[PDB]
């Protein structure tokens, strides 16, 4: 399973913009959709962005995602102290039968 | 895209909300089946295969002879007989010849004379009965959205390719399911018993040439034939006995009838053999298609935001639709290719109907080619694809 | 309107069979590729396996050794069993509805979660 | 003596006092002519030989193909054309195929498709005209009185044997004289110009196979033909054009028609070739025979005084006559063979008439064979041959 | 041509019977007729016997001929002094074109 | 009453042509194989040559060197020519109708004869 690669540490003060990378190959990002999740400890991850910057009803406008050929990006405009959490990028893979691989995770921190 | 070009194309539309759709699959013909909120797929009957053929009756069209002998009789001595008249490999006939002193007989008058020739066949043809039980129908299904111009002529690798799938139907397992990947799976519940009565025909096999012939014509062949596994009847068809002024008798075989059969066969339904399995080129078949388990792929996708570039000339088909080939330099794919017709931009009135149901891009890489089909309404319309300020627009008119 | 809820023993003995069920409510069981995810505390999420309502079986190759999943189309549920559980598999298990074909509005769907532990 | 036994035998007797006698010589038929105080001679037309045949029209029954080529066009763009349509060794055809995106066209309709194949004939037949000018009738003449059964079938030594002679009459030399030794000479005024119009037939030559067919049948052959001495017309008879999914066209030849003709020729008159001259087995010929110069042989001889021995069984012919093979051990020959019938052995009244008029023995050597013909009266009689106490007597009865 | 050899001088008294030989070859007597002639000096020979012992009107019955395979004989019954002359036998030959060959001749003399 | 009679020069010079004709009366010229015979005094008879009414030519092999014979079907006559005559040819000539096959009643027939001498 080709592991999805994320930068480890993302930081910023309130009001700044922080983007999150997620680099893959054709097997996962080159043919399938990409989903993002915000991991809070002790609870189930919540869907923020699915299907190239679409957000279900309830997800604020401050978050936005984006995918490239083999790389994906997630932009958090207007950072807040409540947005500090673990973030995972997940996408389908078109391997032997089809696997769902997660990202390495990125820590978001207020200075 | 496999229905594009065949004249026998039918546009069937099930009821709004209904699940079953009936179609009629012909050989070489193509049916474009559509449904609301369902993808556009092509279904075509490719090959009909009849198996487990066994010999029934064999006709000889080229024979050979050897080791002929004669015997004659004197007048008033009775009719002539030789020991091989009772041998089924020989063909004889009695005639009357003049006998006398110089010939070795003591009377003047007609004497009976019989002459036989050893019959043997070198190459033969065989007719085989067609059992509707031993019958296989192969159906091919093909999805739109991918398979750029390099895939027009490409037949190797469909077992791994999810867009195309091969179906096989026999009376022991009349059901098969087509693996459609992202689009789900399509059912093909067919009724081979009520498509065309092939019981009133015969399967001719000439010297590596194969036909579908009437059973009335096949039992009317004037040639040597034998039943089952050999006892030959009607040997006189290939052998001529010319009487020579009622004194002498000669026997000769007729030339090869290879040409005589080919002339009469002009009109019969032809076939070919795939080694030991026999393929047909005629017959129709009604099937019932399930729309329930058939799924779309890409309704939640974003709209293609990047620009398009005209790669080829938009052209029309034999049925009224418009195709446009374009290249997607965008990297936000997979995306829903924005395509629609509009008479009013505020009401967004859907005129016509979309042929390529939910056109979607597969690869997010730039400079990728893809082509889709569109159905304008009769009269005035405008080809509008894309969204935003960078959409490309073209004019079009019907009739 | 679809709602997912896990169901199963939150505690198991080691080397035993870890049996897990998952009920889908106000929703069709044939409209999704129902799957399971796990997360060891400290590590990332681990997708357990996926199964389709017809019976299409898909496992994580790293866990396909002892994963068996079943789905009942009638009762609107799908199950999961993991034999020979070790103390290291102490994680929080979730069943979630992943949309493999982009056929449903809203996309994926997730339940509430249940943490299962094994005591030695 | 060759008329003895053939069914088609006619006995003609001219009017009393007349000078002219007309006869009709048929193939396989035999005419036994008699005259008062003149010998009975048999004349039969055996073989008809036609020379100087020249070619008229030749049909091909086995062809071959190579170098097929295609060309296609879009709908309503006009017809397709290739440069070999003006090439007479090629056969082409334009058809209508459905064209669109999959084939590469942007219009609605059928597209023209033309395909040509190089014409070549593998095995061919030839028809040759029979000129009545270059026509030869070969006649054989045979006299009665001598030439026993051993002379019936004998073809070596005809230059040395005076009893047998070969006659040939053509329109270039309608008269010939037969050197007949003791019986004088016979005139032969034949009418080959008014015998049978052989102009309404053709002489076909297959692969060393030869027939005589109607000229109506020869011009109705649906096969490729060329006149005289190659420019072939009617190429479509031997070639099949297979349509391949309305995209390309393939060309194949039909099997050999050699056998199909051999069956249809059932009824036609066969012939054979003696190198370059072709002989016939049918046709008649009217001739006029001279009785003036034809003389008997042996009217002044005395009756054979020595004894006779029945060597073979006296038998009857198809017309009522009696022939007997006998041995004359006497040395006073040549002698007049005493032959007559008697119904009363006491009156010994000579009844009836001798068919072989004045049968005579030639050689004075013993152990010589001889045969003669007799015509008994209707009803009871006795065959008595010889004179004196050593005459031999046989029983016979009529009706 | 095999020459026919005959004795030169034949003699006998009146009243005796004298026969004359005439031997030939296969080519002449085996297929043709035999004739006899009585030669008188200064005149043409006169036909006595033709065609196996037939005689035209005027030739007496006292003469008679006979033929064999390759030899011919003439019997003179009732010899007379008027019969003293030369005698020739002539017969057809079936040689090259057909020839009429005569005998060598025999002198017959009465004592 | 048939009668044959020779006619021709009874005396000739040597190296000249010995010409002799013979007319047949009360008879068909087509009914016999008309011939010529000669006999020198002391030697035997010598048959000269034969010719048939149709023109059938036959010569003595010993005399065919210088014999030419002709027959006139119209005048019922036949002739004889002998060029380059020697003194040894002094013989008695007869014309006769010889029967080549002995098919006629009476058989052969002979004339009266003529003795011809040559003076040098």
């Amino acid at each position: 399973q080709p592991v999805l690669t994320q930068p480890p540490s993302a930081s910023g003060t309130p009001g700044q913009r922080v983007s999150i990378s997620c680099s893959g190959s054709r097997s996962n990002l080159g043919k399938n959709t990409v989903n993002w999740y915000q991991q809070l400890p002790g609870t189930a991850p919540k869907l923020l962005i699915y299907n190239h910057s679409r957000r279900p009803s309830g997800v604020p406008e401050r978050f936005s995602g984006s995918k490239s050929g083999t790389s994906a990006s997630l932009a958090i405009s207007g950072l807040q102290s409540e947005d500090e959490a673990d973030y995972f990028c997940a996408a389908w893979d078109d391997s032997l039968n089809g696997l769902y691989v997660f990202g390495t995770g990125t820590k978001v921190t207020v200075l | 895209i496999r229905c594009i070009g065949v004249s026998n194309r039918d546009f069937v539309e099930g009821m709004s909300g209904g699940t079953w759709v009936d179609v009629v699959l012909e050989h070489g013909g193509c049916v474009t089946v559509m449904a609301q909120d369902k993808p556009t797929v092509d279904i075509e009957l490719v090959t009909t295969t009849v198996s487990n053929m066994a010999e029934v009756r064999s006709y000889c069209y080229e024979a050979s002879i050897s080791d002929m002998a004669s015997d004659s009789r004197c007048p008033t001595q009775g009719e002539a007989y030789l020991d091989k008249q009772s041998d089924t490999q020989y063909v004889c006939k009695r005639t009357l010849v003049d006998r006398g002193w110089g010939n070795g007989c003591g009377l003047f008058g007609k004497g009976s004379l019989v002459t036989c020739a050893k019959f043997a066949c070198s190459k033969k043809m065989t007719g085989k009965s067609i059992q509707p039980e031993n019958l296989e129908y192969r159906i091919m299904l093909s999805v739109h959205g991918s398979q750029h111009s390099g895939m027009i002529v490409n037949d190797t690798g469909h077992e791994t390719d999810e867009n195309r799938a091969k179906v096989e139907i026999t009376p022991n397992s009349p059901r098969a399911e087509a693996t459609l990947g992202g689009f789900g799976s399509l059912g093909l519940d067919c009724e081979p018993r009520t498509g065309l009565d092939f019981s009133d025909l015969y399967y001719l096999t000439m010297n590596n040439k194969h036909w579908l012939v009437h059973k009335e014509w096949f039992h009317d062949i004037p040639l040597p034939w034998h039943a089952g596994a050999p006892h030959w009847n009607n040997k006189e068809a290939l052998v001529e006995f010319k009487d020579a002024h009622a004194k002498r008798q000669t026997v000769v075989v007729l030339g090869s009838q290879e040409g005589a059969v080919h002339t009469a066969l002009a009109g019969a339904l032809e076939a070919e053999m795939d080694g030991a399995k026999g393929r047909l080129s005629s017959g129709h078949l009604k099937c019932r298609l399930k729309m329930d388990k058939l799924r779309l792929k890409g309704v939640s996708y974003s709209l293609c935001t990047a620009a398009f570039t005209f790669t080829k000339i938009p052209a029309e088909t034999l049925h009224g639709t418009v195709t446009v080939e374009v290249q997607y330099a965008g990297t936000d794919g997979p995306c829903k290719v924005p395509a629609q017709m509009a008479v009013d931009m505020q009401t967004l009135t859907p005129v016509g109907r979309l042929i390529t149901a939910n056109p979607v891009i597969t690869e997010s890489t730039e400079n990728s080619k893809m082509m889709l089909e569109l159905d304008p309404p009769f009269g005035d319309s405008y080809i509008v694809i894309g969204v935003g300020e960078k959409k490309i627009t073209h004019h079009w008119h019907r009739s | 309107q679809v709602h997912l809820q896990e169901s199963g023993p939150g505690l198991v003995r080691p080397s035993e069979t870890l049996s897990l069920t998952c009920t889908v409510s106000d929703g069709s069981i044939s409209s999704y590729y129902w799957s399971w995810i796990r997360q060891p505390p400290g590590k990332g999420l681990e997708w357990i396996g996926s199964i389709y309502y017809t019976g299409s079986t898909n496992y994580n190759p790293s866990l396909k050794s002892r994963v068996t999943m079943s789905v009942d189309t009638s009762k609107n549920q799908f199950s999961l069993r993991l034999n020979s559980v070790t103390a290291a598999d102490t994680a929080m298990y979730y069943c979630a509805g992943l949309d493999r074909y982009s056929w449903n509005e809203g996309g994926d769907h997730w339940g509430q979660g249940i943490l299962v532990s094994v005591s030695s």
